[PDB]
């Protein structure tokens, strides 16, 4: 019926960690490791619940120590790259001149390292983009969302470009009116 | 970068059946994707899942204080956090916005029922033609997670509309008390 | 009001 997961990971040699809660496959919050702060996925969550972000940092420190231990135990057997599947969709039916959001959905990949670029008419876009942390899957791969708000025109074409160590070349997924 | 990678994952899982009547806790440890050791609240001890996890199980099972923490988890962790978050997670209801627009499978012979913005995920979408349900010729995206605590789904009816026909897309969803229906006329 | 964590165990060599 319902599942709440506290999911952690730690990645060598990148020294990347993550700590988050998941409810039925949606992110409740994660802990920004650099700023040492709780980041609620929706603002409204932070007004009914609180979380002491310090304890997460302690859990990641154990995760790092355990990764060293398990690495030795496996005789330094590394991960196998699993390349992502990428879908581009809109938040809602597209009307000319009415604002909308492009969603780039990156699914079913590991390790949790990826370069994602939005292109408008073949040029990288920066303004107004946002993204999620790596969301865990039940098969213990990852998925991730990237967001680009935009004004639909007949002029502009868009592509989501995804790079991952499992791909021989970047994956581009296209959208136009 | 081509250097080999190594990943540790831990998932502390709380599973809820009929509210908090039946709760099950799983303390799960992974090397890359391979779960090597697990505490299951049905068992009350860590058990190796693979060979790689045998030393872990023996080590943690020798720590009585650790084990007694994990045995109370269904109460002090799972049921607790369920109570803290229940109002904005278990009780979250966002009803769907329903659009119907025509489309063409080959350059209109396709009616798209776009169902957007709803939470939670369980949804039923049906197509009607002049008050009769149309079950043949329906394709869908399936359920799509938007990643922002909303879902969407497109449900497409293949059909050749004749003039004087009313098509109806009907949407059922836990946020609704009676089915939501949108019409399209040819 | 407060979400609790669940501590991760240090393993052994
Ligand atoms: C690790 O190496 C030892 C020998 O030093 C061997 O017994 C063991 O099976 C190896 N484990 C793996 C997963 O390769
Ligand atoms: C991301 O790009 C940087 C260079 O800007 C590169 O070093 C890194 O390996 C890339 N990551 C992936 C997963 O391709």
């Amino acid at each position: 019926e319902h599942v709440i997961i506290q999911a952690e990971f730690y990645l060598n040699p990148d020294q990347s960690g993550e700590f988050m809660f998941d409810f039925d496959g949606d992110e409740i919050f994660h802990v920004d490791m650099a700023k040492k702060e709780t980041v609620w996925r929706l603002e409204e969550f932070g007004r009914f619940a609180s979380f002491e972000a310090q304890g997460a940092l302690a859990n990641i420190a154990v995760d790092k120590a355990n990764l060293e231990i398990m690495t030795k135990r496996s005789n330094y057997t590394p991960i196998t790259n699993v390349p992502p599947e990428v879908t581009v969709l809109t938040n809602s039916p597209v009307e000319l001149r009415e604002p909308n959001v492009l969603i780039c959905f990156i699914d079913k990949f590991t390790p949790p390292v990826v370069n994602v670029t939005w292109l408008r008419n073949g040029k990288p876009v920066t303004t107004g983009v946002s993204e999620t942390v790596f969301l865990p899957r039940e098969d213990h791969l990852f998925r991730k969302f990237h967001y680009l708000p935009f004004l639909p025109s007949t002029e502009d074409v868009y592509d989501c470009r995804v790079e991952h160590w499992g791909l021989d070349e970047p994956l581009l997924k296209h959208w136009e009116f | 970068d081509t250097r080999p990678r190594f990943l540790e994952q831990v998932k502390h899982e709380c599973h809820f059946f009929n509210g908090t009547e039946r709760v099950r806790f799983l303390d799960r440890y992974f090397y890359h994707q391979e779960e090597y050791v697990r505490f299951d609240s049905d068992v009350g001890e860590y058990r190796a899942v693979t060979e790689l996890g045998r030393p872990s199980a023996e080590y943690w099972n020798s720590q009585k204080d650790l084990l007694e923490q994990r045995r109370a988890a269904v109460d002090t962790y799972c049921r607790h956090n369920y109570g803290v978050g229940e109002s904005f997670t278990v009780q979250r209801r966002v009803y769907p916005e329903v659009t119907v627009y025509p489309a063409k499978t080959q350059p209109h012979n396709l009616l798209v029922c776009s169902v957007n913005g709803f939470y939670p995920g369980s949804i039923e979408v049906r197509w009607f033609r002049n008050g009769q349900e149309e079950k043949t010729g329906v394709v869908s995206t399936g359920l799509i997670q938007n990643g922002d605590w909303t879902f969407q789904t497109l449900v497409m009816l293949e059909t050749v509309p004749r003039s004087g026909e009313v098509y109806t897309c009907q949407v059922e969803h836990p946020s609704l008390t009676s089915p939501l229906t949108v019409e399209w006329r040819a | 009001s407060s979400l609790n964590l669940r501590e991760t165990n240090l393993d052994s060599l």
